[PDB]
């Protein structure tokens, strides 16, 4: 099985900040078949992005991804409180499909 | 040498509509007919072989019938990109021969 | 002796361990007069992380078939068998009963 | 609109039985291969089964074989899971997937990843 | 059309991953009169160490072939067309192109 | 992948000669026969010859007899079209496609213009 | 009713011996001719269907020829287990019929 | 795998009845047509009869119409032979073998003996 | 892969006595699919037992198997000098065939 | 008198190549599978390559990828083992090896166990 591990386990950063979520595999993944799902507190998960670097219908341009192998990032951008939610990688390359653990992102105020 | 007619000419149709082109052998034949697509500019590809067989790769929309001296070709819902010529061809003996074709617009 | 004959995916190809092409095969003295027959992208077979494993092997499918054949010649035939190539499986040397 | 309905979800003794049902609108379900993804409380998205458009293929997660059973009814618009045998770790929300697909060169692409997800239903395996 | 027509392992069942068993199939009034067809052993395939494995599926190749049929009836024959279950193979959900 | 391309076409006079190449790759060429199918400006596809693998065997378009030669070159590839005596007729696109009955590998075409300036 | 007749009626032969059995028809059928193999005591085994159609599991030894009036049924190499009775059966119209037999000792 | 278990023989006297059962196993019983092939002692075979999945044909062999009725129960998995007014030459091992044509699966036989004393 | 572990490593007995060598397996074997080959120092290997408990042709009967799953068992009563020699078990029931490191027998004088 | 001859091996710095062959006697090589097996000096027997009675069939242990190539001329009653690319930790004993079969029910049975074994021909290589 490919195991996924993402980083940080939580991120805290300010409203407009740029936010840069890491998933790493135990073996390579095959056709960068790499997905990311956005899960809102108490809300089912929603695909964010297919391919490593595609974006979904219905999902902005300040959300990209990029990567390749063993290794992948998701960027936010101008990062608002409503993307207060846990983000999670899944390869569909090797059977069967894992997920990461996620990375739980928190808007703060800065000093 | 076997002369292959083909009928209408040429024709006019909207997507979505149910298309039949006739090819009739001066001779009967028996499944030795083929039905080719020729976009302008482009060599023909192959959709029937044996009548009424489909190709590898060629959608469901297009169909094969006949046997002797009827025979034809049917594009069930007519997509936008089925805007070609269409040419039979038979193989039943040498010279191998096609019809004049169809134009479809 | 003759007889007188009246006439009338899940795209496992690419899913599948031991994968296959098809290569095109044309007689016009033939019915069917092409076959498309299989053959085997790889010698070993592609494992759950999709990387060719030699601890396994592809192998093709072979099936008997009938197929109707001008004689000499387009008016008479006859009824003909031959060997073609449908699909593949992975195999192992191991012989599970 | 588009929506996937779950439903069956409950509290049950360890070795008990269950039945999840998901009912699908506003899509071709016929045309959609559907999976099972749970997420055991507080923690991560975990793969439970996969089966294909008409159901000729099921897919299983090594921890629920002999016990779980993935199921459909295209005339019902409905995925199932038949959870038998049911233990402590098997407490999760319990989700209904589709998976996108493409049409490219006239041949179906199924992928697996999912494009659409039901709200979820609660499955508690507790004996007291 | 009538046309007048003239008249004429290496166990991979069982070392296959996705292995089948061959069940009898049987018409008087058909030509073949018995074919064989292949049904598989199992839902999953069976791993590098012999055990069955969910994240894979054993898939039947099924082929169209030729026949001939009595009609309606022994002299007259009819052509005709079927789906036959020659082996299996392994699949996943995953397409490698 | 299959792949078929043609090669030779030139603007000649009546009565000259014109040899045309068709490079194949992507498969076992020595196992197929091969075809020459020609098409005039404007107008429907017209078959002109094929050859046997091992060229033992020709078959030519009445119209080509005599003038036309279809030959192979198994270790080079390819396909030839010896063209002698060119009628204005003669010009057209000649596509080569692999096997005889029914063709589905084509080339790209060679243009073939006849005429007297 | 067609009669089916078996010829020789018994025979003695060795182990690697080539052994031919013959079955006629009364009336010309095509290919609707079975093969079985009877040790005593036992039911039947299939051999052969469709003329010269080997079974499922039967040795290559085993082998099968004929058309309309005359079948045969030959053991290239005949072996210690072969020392059975044969029977020729035809499929070709009701009542379905078996020829008299051929003890093989 | 394939099992039919045949039952039912028994001595009889002439004019007798007799019913025999064969449990089949190891298929669906109901996708497959049955027979009844018969062997006197110390003779050749014999083909009695045949039943269509549904059971809504049957075939018989001259000698037995009238006396003999073929029938199956899907339900339970077995094919019967109703044998009324029997005569000595009705004395055999009856098999039921599976199919119609061409017989690859039958059971060991069950006994009939046709006598008086 | 099965991964096989031989013990003891190096077993020492006396001429006559009874000698037991262990073979234990990561995983179960299928179908007791468990060889054991003799290889005398300076000659190539020579089958002795398969299936776990069966004699390999001209295989003397004071060599004998056992075993099933994940351990296994080679007996060698009756020992004699010629004995001395690397014995290894091999499983054949899963790809690859795998090979344990194998027991080193070596005969000694009894005090 | 069945026999199983190696011969081909030798000295070879790093990157170098070596053929095996292996020459078969007594018995009809055609009807078995034939392995490749080594021993590295002082240490325990491992596989390297199987092949079947017509060579339709190659199997290799991962070690040796795109660097070794096992084949049989059963004309010739030989066994082949191309090793190119080799390194120190291929430094070793190559036995070649027949596998036994079975003939039940009239069907081939492959079991991938060594009924007769070669002399071995050793293979070391070194760069000093």
């Amino acid at each position: 099985e490919i195991v996924l591990t993402q980083s940080p386990g939580t991120l805290s950063l300010s409203p407009g900040e740029r936010a840069t979520l890491s998933c790493r595999a135990s073996q390579s993944v095959s056709s960068s078949y790499l997905a990311w799902y956005q899960q809102k507190p108490g809300q089912a998960p929603r695909l964010l992005i297919y391919g490593a670097s595609s974006r979904a219908t219905g999902i902005p341009d300040r959300f990209s991804g990029s990567g390749s192998g063993t290794d992948f990032t998701l960027t936010i951008s101008r990062l608002e409180p409503e993307d207060f939610a846990v983000y999670y990688c899944q390869q569909y390359g090797s059977s069967p499909c894992t997920f990461g653990q996620g990375t739980r992102l928190e808007i703060k105020w800065s000093h | 040498a076997i002369q292959l007619t083909q009928s209408p000419s040429s024709l006019s149709a909207s997507v979505g509509d149910r298309v039949t082109i006739t090819c009739r052998p001066s001779q009967g034949i028996n499944w030795e007919l083929a039905w080719y697509q020729q976009k302008p500019g482009k060599a023909p590809k192959l959709l029937i072989y044996d009548a009424s067989s489909l190709e590898n790769g060629v959608p469901s929309r297009f169909s094969g019938s006949g046997s002797g001296t009827d025979f034809t070709l049917t594009i069930s819902s007519l997509q936008p990109e089925d805007f070609a010529t269409y040419y039979c061809q038979q193989f039943n003996s040498y010279p191998l021969t096609f019809g004049g074709g169809t134009k479809v617009e | 002796r003759t007889v007188m004959v009246n006439l009338n995916s899940s795209d496992y190809y690419n899913r599948s361990t031991s994968p296959w092409n098809l290569h095109r095969n044309e007689d016009p003295e033939r019915y069917p007069s092409v076959i498309w027959e299989a053959k085997c992208r790889h010698l070993g077979c592609i494992n759950a992380d999709g990387n060719v494993d030699y601890h396994m092997n592809s192998v093709p499918i072979q099936q008997e078939i009938l197929v109707l054949r001008r004689e000499p010649p387009p008016n008479s035939f006859r009824l003909e068998k031959i060997l073609v190539s449908v699909g593949c499986t992975c195999v192992t040397p191991i012989v599970h009963h | 609109e588009v929506q996937l309905v779950e439903s069956g979800g409950g509290l049950v003794q360890p070795g008990g039985s269950l039945r999840l049902s998901c009912a699908a609108s506003g899509f071709t379900f016929s045309n959609y291969w559907m999976n099972w993804v749970r997420q055991a409380p507080g923690k991560g998205l975990e793969w439970v089964a996969a089966i294909n458009q008409d159901g000729s293929e099921k897919y299983y997660v090594g921890s629920v074989k002999g016990r779980f059973t993935i199921s459909r009814d295209n005339a019902k618009n409905s995925l199932y899971l038949q959870m038998n045998s049911l233990r402590v770790e098997d407490t999760a929300v319990y989700y209904c997937v589709r998976d996108y697909y493409d049409i490219l060169t006239d041949y179906y692409i199924h992928y697996w990843y999912f494009d659409l997800w039901g709200r979820g239903t609660l499955v508690t395996v507790s004996s007291h």
